[PDB]
């Protein structure tokens, strides 16, 4: 699948 | 001026020899610090880390922080040309577009000279938390490696399970099922909790090219949280994977 | 009840190994004695049989005489999970499936595969004891270099007992090449012999080749070959091929 | 009659490698003085030439000239047949339509004879006028095949250049480009007037495929005429490439 | 010619 | 690429 570790480790704007 | 001397060039060369297979190109950020790199894989299933702490060069010098956009198949490839004996040295110019590595012989004869060229890479520094993993396993990286080979052959999930002070991985498909049960002995446990996941093996075997840096490796594991698979280098820094559960 | 203990399981590994590329499926006749498969590869002209014997197990018992039938490719997937030093305990229930349990030479680890048995409606076939006309014994890697070297020149090799030594032969395209052996090599003679064979059947039997240094080439006027692997003690791997006409 | 008996067959195994991959097929030159082979491959860029001198082999006998047309591919699928540590034995009668090489095993006790169909092979041996050069070059044989391996990930071509102390070898392309430097002391350089050329590398990579017969390599350039790579042979001969510099 | 039934029989 | 080394080496 994909993208299941987006939802553990975003993005720090 | 981005100048770094690595005398036991070799860690380098594993180093891309283990970036490549899991991501094409990454953004190394160079700072007084030293050297940083984090991206995940092209499904964002999983995620690599690598520090290089200034500290573990034997001659480090930076006077302005730089991110690059490096092709790790086109270092990778370059590292090739490098002997494992060879003193490696990295360099950089002011905003330039290039990367000079250097790469001298021990006797004193033979100096080779690439130009690697860089490219633009527009991406998003990704936060990661520290936190406190409920089993600890250090391991030899070998026995994980052929651990992960093994259940590999069996199918595509292993099933990693921590009991009363030991762990065991599990798997099954069309052959039949096994599972191999490691007892803490050096292979050492840190458990506060029993845990139970399930991961794509074709990830950890990804992950396990990067093997031939360290003997030890570590797996840390909670509920519902990605499993953490580090492998320190020498004295110099660490080389991380972040692998999420499968749902 | 059935369980097996072996220390050297490499030796499993490699009978494995040696089976799976001339046959698929074959079934494993375990009673009191041992451990027995014979078994044809798919067209006939091939037959091998193996022995192992109980003395050959650190642990070994058997309640009720079993014959499991078991796919042969399958087995060597779960073998190659088996390290070279690993102590390989077979077990089997009653009347289902096959426990493989792998034990690290020293340090603990276990692992524990399980394999389904799959229907195998195979007949036994009798060997009638033979006395044969010449035999010969050397070295296992001379042997497999040279069904391996003579394949490239053509795909059958005539194989000559004469007083002298022994003599192998080939040709196609590329010319015409033989190789003679003379009397660490034996040859035991009785009447001259001359035969013909299939290589590609040989270059399977010497897959044998890691489980002693040593082979057998036992011939006879018309009747099939026989090459013969002894595994230290404990029995051996025995290859029959049909004369190539 | 011809019959020559090599001692160490291994000589012949590692020639019929370095050959095979730059040409298909060769005449043979059997005199009384020894083996001489020699051809341009087919794209008439680059050229062989053996030299095999009958005092190296501990017997040798050629009752009259003689000319084999060998199809090189098949005479190095047969000497797979021989041992490293066989010796060889080749004899052909002085009508030759068949080579016989006969491999002897040291102890004697297992004898192989394979025999070759020749061939009919119209070839106007070739003319390679008296050379002196510039600068020639003598380095440890594997270390010019890593260098030409390497600059080879890096580019099709190689500039050669001798200037002073050492010699410098480059290379450009997609990936970016590199140079490789090499000076003094076991290197060594008779440079009598700088010279730059540039080279096909994949001919180069075939060259290098007679590394083993030698551990050194010597390489010869003047201005704009063939570079000559060579490797010696035991104390019996030589391997001597040619090849035309990039237009 | 060929196979080992001819010379192998059941039993 | 082709013929270049025929001009400098010709048949004898
Ligand atoms: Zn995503
Ligand atoms: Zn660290
Ligand atoms: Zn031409």
């Amino acid at each position: 699948p994909k993208h299941t570790l987006d939802i553990f480790f975003k993005p720090l704007t | 001026m981005f100048e770094a001397r690595l005398v036991q060039g070799s860690i380098l060369k594993k180093v891309l020899e283990a970036l490549k297979d899991l991501i094409n190109e990454a953004c190394w950020d160079i700072s007084s610090s030293g050297v940083n790199l984090q991206s995940m894989d092209s499904s964002h299933v999983s995620l690599v880390q690598l520090t290089l702490r200034s500290e573990g060069f034997d001659t480090y010098r930076c006077d302005r922080n730089l991110a690059m956009g490096v092709n790790l198949t086109s270092m990778s490839k370059i590292l090739k040309c490098a002997g494992n004996e060879d003193i490696i040295t990295l360099r950089a110019e002011d905003n330039a577009d290039t990367l000079a590595l250097v790469f001298e012989a021990p006797n004193q004869e033979k100096v080779s000279d690439y130009e690697m060229k860089l490219m633009d890479l527009d991406v998003e520094q990704l936060g990661i938390p520290e936190q406190e993993y409920s089993c600890v396993v250090k391991m030899p990286s070998g026995e994980f490696a052929r651990i992960c080979r093994d259940l590999s052959h069996i199918g595509d999930a292993v099933v990693i399970s921590c009991a009363k002070d030991g762990v065991k991985f599990s798997a099954s498909g069309e052959l039949g099922n096994g599972n191999i049960k490691l007892s803490q002995t050096a292979v050492t446990i840190e458990m506060n909790e029993p845990v139970q996941l399930t991961f794509a093996l074709r990830y950890l075997n990804f992950f396990t090219k990067a093997t031939p840096l360290s003997s030890t490796v570590t797996l840390s594991m909670s509920a519902d949280v990605p499993l953490v698979v580090e492998y320190k280098i020498a004295d110099m820094g660490h080389l991380k994977y972040y692998l999420a559960p499968k749902i």
